[PDB]
């Protein structure tokens, strides 16, 4: 990826996979599942 | 052990008679069963972690068991200092613990949050926010000033706190007289233990009632209403003599519910959210008054940072800042809590006695849909503030830096990307002399690049204010059933070219009407968000002094007075700005986000292209506060984000191409 973002990335040793101390960390981002304005807690599973 | 004569030791005076009655009571408290415990373990141990439960006693006793630790010690008086994750928790228990230590708060004991320095010379125990600890590191390194740093409430996980067990870990590995003490309300399987190399552990036993747990029978459509009904249902049905505690996401939210409950009871209720004055937040300790009972319809705050109270409404969910960075997204969401969240809950109602907590979902639910734990901060953040005081502080290797999550690859990247853009790291990751002044500035990279960057269009004056005033709460005041007035009150301010400059004119009316409180009343403007906004702009100024930046207006009678500051806000916004579509949308340029104008701002039309300080991600996507710009000066001011050459081909970039192609004619 071309992106500078990237590259200054790479220019800190990254190599492919998750950061931290042993390269234990997420590989993609997370994500929060959206609230439908009030609807209560488990109304979007039926 | 050391003389104790039983004086004030900050006074040589004995202690006031309040002193020996709070001290009869903090006794009783389930840490001081451990203080002998305690000791042992801080005198032969340079790390360790301490588990209470709320209520038990640590954020009030264990600091100041570590400030007479400090005073036995030979050598100049360090101090101790100890973080909260809420600005509102560590104002409140430092004024409690100035009472215990028979002190006047700002002197032996005082508070540290951001644009709010209640300490001097004298003080000795510092509970201050974890974001401005971190701040601190940056002119300390080692962090010097302190010989006991205390991270309280760190099961929250915020990332202040995540980054700060980092550096501490680093600190640790060079100063050997550092003490430092990781406090949290839950075991989380040892996590902090392993983290610290395997550090000793305190646990101190809970004292809470049984608490029984009511699962509605199936989902609710409307969270708020089952809220509502519950509350009432509670009031009468209930025979034992008990207070509520409600738990919303928001101040909105909650001012709308306290609204209908007292319509629907009338056919004590007490609000409490951060931005609420201290005057009305310290009514949630005041006696209640057919049994009458007292409802608290407060946010997470009261979750674990305080305590209060036998039955308990979990709706559950909480309003969190999330970061995409995909689409380089930032906003406050409403979200499911976690299995843990709503544990620590509903252990508030067993304070006093048995409780009950309503919560307002199923048991499978609760089971099979609710994470074990909240997400930590660090993995949904902007890292772009926090990679940017890492790097001031000297930490130049943030892929390996030992994180306890490390946050993924992608967010890292936008990080540096932010940063270089602005011009805060070269192509290198170096940090530059830019970038070291920004790292100063207690702002978004983004402001703090604006406000030094507008000392060129010579508006620094202006965007110095106008920076105030985005640091502070909401400055409109706009009652629920009073929007026409209020709306119409705003437009007063208006500036026909948006909304950064309106908070320019409130704040300029705000000084020449001399702090009036009937002003604010009579133009419906927060008179507490404006004497905020002036003292966090004279700190903000006190930076521009140290760095020699000066300080600079144009000509009010000039066309560019504001040309120049639409111009200056360019400098630190240029990537959140949209483009106007044919048919009225607008998207977002890059990352072609639908959007259309927060129903707040005062634009009267529709320009072509808008810069936003704000994105609100509800329903439908909201930008709010914007400012009318001319795409040329995008082009010319951040020619490096605005690079055609690696533009996405949408129709933001044609309209681009035709003013690039213009300028080369």
């Amino acid at each position: 990826e071309d992106n500078i973002g990237n590259q200054l990335l790479r220019k800190m040793g990254w190599t492919g996979g998750g950061l931290g101390k042993s390269g234990e960390g997420i590989r993609e981002p997370i994500s929060v599942k959206e609230q439908h304005k009030r609807e209560g807690l488990g109304l979007d599973v039926e | 052990h050391m003389l104790e004569q039983c004086i004030n030791p900050f006074t040589n005076l004995p202690h006031t008679p309040r002193y020996y009655d709070i001290l009869k009571k903090r006794l009783q408290l389930p840490v001081w069963e451990y203080k002998d415990r305690f000791t042992d373990i801080l005198v032969r141990h340079q790390s360790f972690v301490l588990v209470g439960e709320t209520g038990s006693g640590k954020t009030t006793q264990i600091p100041q068991w570590c400030v007479e630790y400090m005073r036995s010690l030979p050598g100049p008086k360090r101090g101790v200092a100890c973080t909260q994750p809420r600005r509102v928790a560590a104002m409140s228990v430092a004024q409690r613990v100035a009472d215990e230590m028979d002190v006047m708060l700002g002197q032996e004991v005082g508070y540290s949050i951001r644009f709010e320095d209640c300490s001097s010379a004298k003080t000795i125990l510092k509970y201050m926010t974890d974001g401005m600890l971190l701040r601190e590191a940056m002119n300390d390194p080692l962090l010097e000033r302190y010989g006991v740093i205390i991270l309280d409430e760190a099961h929250e996980r915020t990332l202040a706190t995540d980054i700060l067990m980092g550096v501490l870990k680093e600190v640790v590995r060079q100063r050997s007289d550092l003490k430092v003490i990781v406090m949290s309300a839950t075991l989380d399987a040892g996590k902090f233990q392993i983290y610290f190399d395997n550090c000793p552990l305190l646990t101190i036993p809970g004292r809470t009632h049984p608490v029984e747990i009511f699962y509605t029978p199936e989902p609710e459509r409307d969270y708020l209403e089952a809220a509502i009904r519950t509350v009432i249902q509670i009031h009468m049905c209930e025979e034992e003599e008990g207070d509520l505690l409600l738990f919303l996401t928001g101040q909105e939210e909650i001012d709308e519910a306290c609204k209908r409950i007292k319509r629907e009871v009338d056919d004590k209720i007490i609000p409490l959210y951060s931005t609420l004055p201290p005057q009305q937040q310290q009514r949630i300790f005041e006696p209640p008054p057919a049994i009458g009972r007292k409802v608290v319809v407060s946010t997470n705050i009261a979750e674990t940072s305080l305590t209060i109270v036998v039955f308990v409404i979990d709706p559950g969910f909480a309003k969190q800042k999330v970061y995409n960075p995909r689409i380089r997204v930032e906003s406050l969401l409403v979200t499911a809590i976690s299995k843990a969240s709503a544990q620590q809950r509903a252990g508030r109602a067993g304070r006093t006695r048995p409780g009950k907590c309503f919560r307002l979902y199923t048991e499978k639910a609760y089971k099979t849909e609710m994470q074990d734990n909240t997400y930590p901060e660090i993995l949904r953040s902007n890292l772009g503030s926090v990679v940017l005081q890492l790097k001031k502080l000297g930490i130049d290797d943030l892929v390996h830096f030992d994180f306890m999550d490390p946050p993924a690859p992608e967010t890292l990247m936008r990080a540096l990307e932010l940063l270089n853009y602005l011009a805060a790291l070269n192509d290198d990751g170096d940090l530059t002399e830019l970038g070291s002044m920004m790292a100063e500035f207690p702002l978004d990279p983004q402001l703090a690049k604006m406000v030094i960057a507008s000392c060129d269009y010579n508006c620094s004056n202006e965007v110095l204010s106008i920076t105030a005033m985005l640091s502070v709460p909401q400055c409109f005041v706009r009652p629920t059933e009073a929007k026409k007035a209020a709306d119409e009150a705003k437009m007063r301010f208006a500036h026909i070219d948006g909304d950064h400059l309106t908070l320019l004119n409130v704040y300029h009316a705000f000084k020449q009407n001399h702090e009036s409180v009937q002003w604010c009343y009579d133009n419906f403007i927060n008179y507490r968000s404006l004497m905020s906004a002036d003292n966090v702009r004279q700190q903000l100024s006190r930076i521009m002094d140290r760095f020699n930046l000066p300080r600079r207006s144009t000509d009010f009678t000039s066309r560019d007075y504001y040309i120049n500051i639409r111009k200056a806000l360019v400098t630190g916004y240029f990537m959140q700005v949209a483009h106007l579509e044919r048919t009225g949308h607008y998207l977002t340029v890059k990352d072609n986000q639908v959007v259309q104008l927060h129903p707040s701002t005062v634009l009267d039309h529709k320009p072509e292209w808008v810069l936003y300080n704000e994105f609100v991600l509800t329903t439908k996507n909201y930008i709010r506060t914007c400012t009318d710009i001319k795409p040329e000066w995008l082009v010319k001011i951040a020619p490096q984000y605005y690079d055609m050459s690696n533009f996405p081909q949408c129709e933001a970039k044609r309209q681009l191409d035709r003013i690039i192609a213009k300028l080369q004619s």
